[PDB]
């Protein structure tokens, strides 16, 4: 039972007169629970699961007091990366900066993360070592000398490797009725003809967290991904995660077609059939 | 908790 | 370099006609993050609909989540339209309650 932390920033430049818009969410595994929007009323970090609403003023006064200076320092990089690229004033461009830790089931360190984008593309990221950093061009490397001028890979580090695991721990057990629960997926099955010698099976997965889950098909024991179809895991709205799997098959023989789930919460994987 | 400030580029 | 967006519509809970549920438009994939995504009903704009907060995946792409309570019926058609600077003309994805 290993868990993440994650933030998520995102600044996009107006052309104009205007500022940015600044975009910021946390997250502890694959429940969000603050978010920051430079656009609304409150200009308040906010609070977006129930369990994270305890914490006092004092949690939120330096949550939104970091959070705005955060996006001060964004409006400043766009204009400082529109130099680096030469770049017009004209357009609008897009920072984004994802960072965390994540824990194992003993709550301590296991891995640390800060990845730095621009226009969608990598810039900067911070290494897993996180003593190093990789830098995707040479205008990144600008930025990559003077964090190496500045030793910001220790300082960020310590903030991984401390803040960030142990407010980590402290969520995890002020949310545990929540987000130390799995909720196995619900599965069946679907059935839809297409001609006389088609027909579409569906694997359906409902209701569960985390989100991470695999479908398969096996086709009389061996894997099958030939005409099959996957979409992309999705929110329910709830809380929980839906997915489903397709597979075409001659009409008549869908008894050779196993659908196969796996899922944190399955003490062993599913497997289904029409 | 988040991080005290980001980074200069 | 822009992305288009990817599209799903689908509700919370399996369809059943005059029980209350959630209608869901989930896009994703999609850059730069300005878009506009709708809910429809009987081809009309649902007014009260609520979004997540912008959040985006390992490859920079950016997801968000359109949502609103609806209570299906044998003769509404329900579909979710976005539309994104990637597209030529809005993106109408109808609502297949098997999908």
């Amino acid at each position: 039972g290993s868990h993440s932390m994650r933030y998520f920033s995102t600044s996009v430049s107006r052309p104009g007169s205007g500022e940015p818009r600044f975009i910021a969410v946390g997250y502890v595994d694959d429940t969000q629970f603050v978010r920051f929007d430079s656009d609304a009323a409150s200009q308040r970090m906010e609070p977006r699961a129930p369990w994270i609403e305890q914490e006092g003023p004092e949690y939120w006064d330096q949550e939104t007091r970091n959070v705005k200076a955060h996006s001060q320092t964004d409006r400043e990089n766009l204009g400082t990366l529109r130099g680096y690229y030469n770049q017009s004033e004209a357009g609008s461009h897009t920072i984004q900066i994802m960072y965390g830790c994540d824990v194992g089931s003993d709550g301590r360190f296991l891995r640390g993360y800060e990845q730095h984008a621009y226009d969608g593309k990598d810039y900067i990221a911070l290494n897993e070592d996180l003593r190093s950093w990789t830098a995707a061009d040479m205008a990144a490397q600008i930025t990559q000398r003077k964090w190496e001028a500045a030793r910001r890979a220790e300082q960020l580090r310590a903030y991984l490797e401390g803040t960030c695991v142990e407010w980590l721990r402290r969520y995890l057990e002020n949310g545990k009725e929540t987000l130390q629960r799995t909720d196995p997926p619900k599965t069946h099955m679907t059935h839809h003809p297409i001609s006389d010698h088609e027909a579409t099976l569906r694997c359906w997965a409902l209701g569960f967290y985390p989100a991470e889950i695999t479908l398969t098909w096996q086709r009389d024991g061996e894997d099958q991904t030939q005409d099959t179809e996957l979409v992309e895991t999705r929110p329910a709205g709830d809380g929980t995660f839906q997915k489903w799997a397709a597979v075409v098959v001659p009409s008549g023989e869908e008894q050779r077609y196993t659908c196969h789930v796996q899922h944190e919460g399955l003490p062993k994987p599913l497997t289904l059939r029409w | 908790q988040i991080m005290y400030n980001y980074p200069a580029m | 370099i822009q992305r288009t967006p990817k599209i799903q519509v689908y509700s919370r809970h399996p369809a059943e006609n005059g029980k209350s549920n959630f209608l869901n438009c989930y896009v994703s994939g999609f850059h730069p993050s300005d878009i506009e995504v709708d809910l429809l009903k009987n081809g009309e704009r649902i007014e009260k609909v609520e979004h997540s907060d912008l959040s985006f995946s390992k490859d920079w792409s950016f997801y968000l989540l359109y949502y609103t309570e609806f209570t299906p019926t044998e003769k509404d058609e329900y579909a979710c339209r976005v539309n994104h600077v990637t597209l030529s003309q809005p993106k109408i994805v109808k609502w297949d309650r098997d999908m």
